[PDB]
């Protein structure tokens, strides 16, 4: 029964707060919260490997990929552990987020506590872009905001 | 996704379907039942979340069908069956779900069962 939280911040107007909750080990993880300051439309949403914010979102490394798979969408079996797809921002620029994933975990080997949550400028193409950059990052573009994922009460 | 139950039943009667997930890469987020009637498009019937409590029912089966969960098996108790319920019923599942999406839409599920015939006479 673990809980986690992430405060997302960047150089710009993108910011928000994302909660995680896992009532059972190896159970699904609820992920929910809100992000604001986004251009309308889809934005890539991933757990990156390192919780290193010493050089902004850049020092967070690549997508969290302990099983060395290709980048994919969260529904797929061929995906990085950190591949959480897209969030969607309305015309106000507010992406309400409410998803549930049993690939990530708040315990064990796929644990994401202490790693980085990142929201991107462009839409994640979910590994369908037909080039090798798609199978690596989904062409989500630059990192607009990030935060370290920390244990919550 | 192994399905059991099904078959023929007279109108008004009851039938229990079940589906046990075996050997899946990760735990299921949603698991449930879709159906395809003669000549029609596959539609969602009932799904249930990993918590075993949160459910979604097509409007056409509300109050007659009840999905529940054990064994990581799900059960579909079908009561007051009508000829319009005749269909091939597929178990289905995912390991992720975006609650902005439609939980009874086929596109939100990529694990699937082989199918079960259900025929309601009269
Ligand atoms: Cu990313
Ligand atoms: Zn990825």
């Amino acid at each position: 029964a673990t809980k986690a939280v992430c405060v997302l911040k960047g150089d710009g107007p993108v910011q928000g707060i994302i909660n995680f909750e896992q009532k059972e080990s190896n159970g699904p993880v609820k992920v929910w919260g809100s992000i604001k300051g986004l251009t309308e439309g889809l934005h890539g949403f991933h757990v990156h490997e390192f919780g290193d914010n010493t050089a902004g979102c850049t020092s967070a490394g690549p997508h969290f990929n302990p099983l060395s798979r290709k980048h994919g969408g969260p529904k797929d079996e061929e995906r990085h552990v950190g591949d959480l797809g897209n969030v969607t921002a309305d015309k106000d620029g507010v992406a309400d987020v409410s998803i549930e994933d049993s690939v990530i975990s708040l315990s064990g080997d796929h644990c994401i506590i202490g790693r980085t949550l990142v929201v991107h400028e462009k839409a994640d193409d979910l590994g369908k872009g037909g080039n090798e950059e798609s199978t690596k990052t989904g062409n989500a573009g630059s990192r607009l905001a990030c935060g370290v994922i920390g244990i919550a009460q | 996704l192994q399905e059991s139950g099904g078959g023929l039943v007279q109108a008004g009667g009851s039938l229990r379907l079940s589906c046990a997930a075996s050997g899946l890469p990760y735990r299921t987020v949603f698991m449930g039942w879709f159906r395809q009637g003669p000549g029609k498009e596959r539609e969602g019937v009932a799904v249930i979340n990993a918590d075993g409590v949160s459910t979604y029912y097509a409007d056409s089966v509300k109050g007659r069908f009840t999905i529940s969960q054990d064994k990581n098996t799900v059960y579909l108790q079908m009561n007051s069956l009508k000829p319009e319920d005749t269909a091939i019923y597929h178990c289905a599942a995912n390991h992720f779900f975006d609650y902005s999406r439609d939980p009874l839409a086929t596109a939100e599920y990529n694990y699937w069962g082989q199918g079960t015939q259900v025929t309601v006479s009269s």
